[PDB]
């Protein structure tokens, strides 16, 4: 079983994006007002699921060919996770869903007019390696409009989720493309107050990992909360 | 000072977080493995029980897009970190709510005791993560059962919540659903018995 | 008794902290939703009490014999109480408290594990001189732990209360150390949005006061609201 | 624009301020000469009163740890500012609630009328400071007594209340206590029945 | 038997104080009036003791518990010893002395009118890990005057020895706290040309190495002469 | 140029080196294992010797509160880093002058002949570093012996110094203590007669 | 830190100080009233006695340009601050050195005890601020008695002098000129028996 031998650099909530964040509608309802408990770190939540059993498919991490091909931008998402102090984090699950070229989702809930991609659904999982890195292949999605403003249109962008090493590090994530002009203008990425904070969820172009005549490919490093051994106890 | 790097910042999980992960519950074809409710098999040790609940937000709304995710010590006080589906048993599940489905569910065992950093035991529990639309950075909380208050009452996690009250919004409901032992737990985001989220 | 010959120059209540700072999660559930309400001054927010007659000790304001030695660093906190005419404000009482060189309070409550000091009581009060003038004798106080964030510790403080001329100007305030790294972290010191008001609570070190071979000397000046004769009313 | 020394800034009282302001209630060897909860002495000219309340936060929870300064004209609607234990009648005082006792208690005499700038009686009331933990600035209110609803109803001051429900929140609640006049007065820091606080 | 495998980078004694420094009038006597004599480095300079085998007592490092607690702040000073080509100094003997929290020292010769701790005796050592990190567990230690000019203090500080792999790389140094408002006062200090190499001395408050609800962290890195190995000598 | 990171700046020993680095000779109790002064316990191979001296300030005056640290070979010209108290001889050792002795004593054995890079043989040192009040950075000199003047006269480190009488300053004056053959070895900081100090 | 203004800063005195402040040593017309060597009239209490010296420059070459100011208390071991050309006594004078008569001279009364501010008694002295064309600011000294070894032995002023080498520059010799007792005190500004300057 686990133990409880880390502990985990305290989020700064300054940098997240608050739980109240206006612009961005939804947050209006679905965020506490009572402040958080802080309570120590203690075996709960200094451990979490291993994914290293998880049986993963083939085609799992590659959304080109996990549903012809899908019409739209081939790209690549690579990038690796770390922890505050620079350090890797190895076999963690990183798992992402975002929309078709068009902007259009494969859920029932999604209306949008641009119509779905007979060879898209748009969802892939990804274990770490051994140095953090993971990597997914993809179309870029399109920007889509949402019901926030009346002409708000989210940045193209994927959405990832990374367990780390605890449930202590455990997050969901957005990543967005470089240049796109809609990125200033999202109240959802305007939730996090440090425009610093901000360029953190940016993918950026990375001619260098593309394959040439074939797909782009977009940088995109995740940091995850620090761990440290306990002293003095 | 010193400053490390800052953490990647978070997101909401937006509406769509379903077809990424929980994707059944999606009502999208499903992969081979996935990470599910199902946190014990029938045979294994420990009290089997049902968990379910609902989310709301401060409307009291219920939350039909939340995603959770649990973590929890099997029968024994032990965290069962290595997932795997041919497991008996799993610290580790995730449920949802949605359109179709409002109520979340889990299959697990009430988890055994746990000690605190200091050594001191905790009342069994279950921890809890959730994500939404509209949830910026998830929220922490933790299910104690209501059939252990001796435990439940010197838990020193619990016993930092300085307000009795705030305790109680942690604690599941015992019951039964087709005769089964269950527990519930619901959790209001926002408002009136706003329940407890923790930072840590 | 008391007159009613003085007005107060307005808080600026920009300049002070908000009553609604969530990173301080215990002014949460503290502070008030609805507007305050503003009044004009009367003799019952213009007038305040005269402590000339309390009988001070004649240790009061000495930290170092009103409770053996205490165990801390030694220095004398001294300023004046001036208001924002820059008129000083004579035979007004100054009261302090803080904690103990490991900050630790002699109060129940305080389970921080720092010891007491058997010789430490850490609590002073003093009558400014007709110049304005007040000073303290006590040890520096030491920073402590807060159940606030998971890893919240205020910087070492002497907690200040000042009457002044009335009950408009008397506040209280905590008096921070000329260069302690904590100031700008702490979510109580960031109650206040403006950087220059927090430069006000800064005590500076002043060698000038100090006793050379004994203790040294921190100049913490206050101001309290100018005082004015009231004009045309 | 002309512009001024500006002001020291505010800070909370935090959670020890017993040990600076209140020795005693704190359960520290107090000094010679103390600032404390008895505004008169039992030969002072007035109605002894005896003042009560608890203060809750925005979660309807006691404060257990408030600091308060009361302010008050004496008898004669004058404010005796030459403090003095010698004095059979102090304007100031302080009291304060703790883990001991969440309730403050004031002894002291009912405070006569003052006039505002204007010329303007205003009811007898006792201005109250609070101070605790969790309070940037310190509150000011006023506690006005529900025997002085004809006074209560002309004051300039309680007028400028714009909300009538909310002048309410101003109003000691008369009682007895061993046979003495006592005054409830539970300040609401937040939410419901939230307490008038002043800027001046 | 210890080898000359290695050369260390030679010392910056423009970056160092110089011998002479008429302020801090110590120095004006024990000073040497002639010149340095340069020497190049051998075994005997470029080796030292490996303190590995000495059996510290189970609190060698922690001031805590070594000599009731001690009264003052409760700090971990933490850091890690590097080169200056930045690999890091395992295994090293990193001893620190210093003052209690009111600025005495447990010697005879230290009249200073502050007490003694009965519970804090300021002696510590450790040995740095695989990674050159080492970590103490005391109390912040107050400034004390001493007989210079006639208004002379010392910024807190606390002693340091590093052993380093060899004698050439041996320092006695001074800690000092991040922000010490004396620290620019200093004739001891001052003894320090370049305001760059005093920044140096400047340990950095570090709250990712605090333990919530216990102890404050500094982190002062020491940097030793950067050995390299010999090349075409 | 390529500048790397720099070095930490040296800083005096101050007046109470003694507490941190001489607990005996401060008089202060001592732990399981201290660094001190004899090197050699009785049966180390070598001759054993006392080493003794005085250091002055520039005005002639004892320093009384210096500590020094030697680091020498063994009998065999071994430097011996791995230090432990079982051993026989350690190499390295400290020692110091007080208030109480004004001279400091090291027991060890006189050292073998260490090469120096390039080969050349090194006069018997003790390599010392002085460190006191007053002295930013430690000094470092040689205590060479008055009884080996021959290899004194090739060291390659001695030749360095380019006035002949100065080199005089770092040879012990042997003598013999309680029939104990000792050395004397006087350090003179600054002024007539001043020690040489060497940077490496 | 608090910064004051910053005092005037020191020049030396340069070549003509004696116009400006030892008129009659300069030879040029005095005026009524001059400040000079004559602390005592015949008819002051104490014992009468004559200081007399010289002062060396750093090559031990005479300062005929310097300029000399006392300051002592009386036989009693008191400060007279008022100056006064009356006073049978005044706890002040100047005296220089010239080209004409190289030796001080001051005419005046062994000084009495007087309690440093400790409390403890210093032995007899006189305070001494010497100025002259090369000091860039002026230095402070002590005279003290020789035949007042008992005293001195306990001054805690002397004894603040680490080296008791360097307490007796501040002894003056006794001695008789015209079989007047005499007390010669010879300052050494810079060199050998370097008097002891303070810094107060
Ligand atoms: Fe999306
Ligand atoms: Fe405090
Ligand atoms: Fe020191
Ligand atoms: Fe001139």
């Amino acid at each position: 079983p686990a133990q409880d031998n880390s502990r985990f650099v305290i989020r700064d909530r300054n940098w997240h994006p608050k739980a109240l964040t206006p612009d961005y509608k939804t947050s209006i309802a679905r965020s506490p007002r009572q402040a958080l408990v802080s309570i120590p770190q203690s075996i709960s939540e200094t451990t979490g699921p291993n994914f290293s059993h998880l049986g993963f498919g083939a085609h799992d991490h590659d959304l080109l060919l996990n549903f012809g091909l899908p019409i739209g931008e081939r790209i690549i998402v690579a990038g690796r996770v770390v922890d505050q102090y620079g350090k890797p984090v190895p076999n963690t699950l990183v798992e992402m869903w975002q929309a078709n070229a068009g902007g259009r989702y494969r859920h029932k809930n999604d209306r949008y007019l641009a119509p779905l991609d007979p060879n898209f659904g748009g969802v892939g999982r990804c274990l770490t390696d051994s140095d953090g890195y993971y990597s997914f292949r993809t179309i870029k999605p399109g920007p889509y409009p949402w019901r926030n403003g009346p002409n708000d249109w989210r940045p193209a962008h994927i959405h990832f989720g990374i367990s780390g090493p605890s449930i202590a590090t455990k997050l969901i994530t957005q990543l967005y493309f470089e240049g796109d002009p809609l990125i200033p203008m999202c109240p959802i990425v305007k939730s996090i107050a440090n425009p610093e904070a901000v360029q953190q969820l940016i993918a950026k172009l990375d001619m260098n990992n593309a394959n040439p005549m074939d797909c782009l490919a977009y940088r995109f490093d995740i940091v995850l909360r620090g761990q440290r051994k306990t002293h003095f106890e | 000072p010193i400053e490390l790097l800052p953490e990647t910042p978070s997101q909401t999980a937006g509406p769509y977080v379903h077809i990424g992960l929980a994707l059944e519950a999606a009502g999208n074809p499903t992969r081979d493995q996935e990470i599910w409710n199902r946190l014990a098999k029938p045979d294994a040790p420990g009290e089997h029980i049902l968990l379910l609940g609902q989310v709301y937000d401060g409307n009291g709304h219920l939350v039909r897009d939340s995603f959770l995710e649990v973590w929890q010590a099997d029968a024994n006080g032990e965290y069962q970190d290595a997932y795997n589906l041919e497991n008996a048993f799993n610290s580790f599940g995730r449920t949802a709510t949605t359109f179709d489905a409002g109520e979340w569910t889990l299959h697990t065992v009430k988890p055994g005791v746990v000690n605190n950093a200091a050594g001191v035991p905790m009342a069994p529990h279950i921890n809890i993560s959730l994500f939404a639309r509209g949830i910026n950075i998830h929220l922490h909380t933790r299910l104690y059962f209501d059939d252990e208050a001796q435990a439940n009452a010197k838990c020193p996690v619990l016993n930092l919540i300085e307000q009795p009250q705030r305790r109680e919004t942690l604690i599941a409901k015992r019951c039964e659903v087709d005769g089964k032992t269950a527990y519930r737990f619901d959790i209001r985001i926002q408002g009136e018995g706003e329940t407890v989220f923790f930072d840590f």
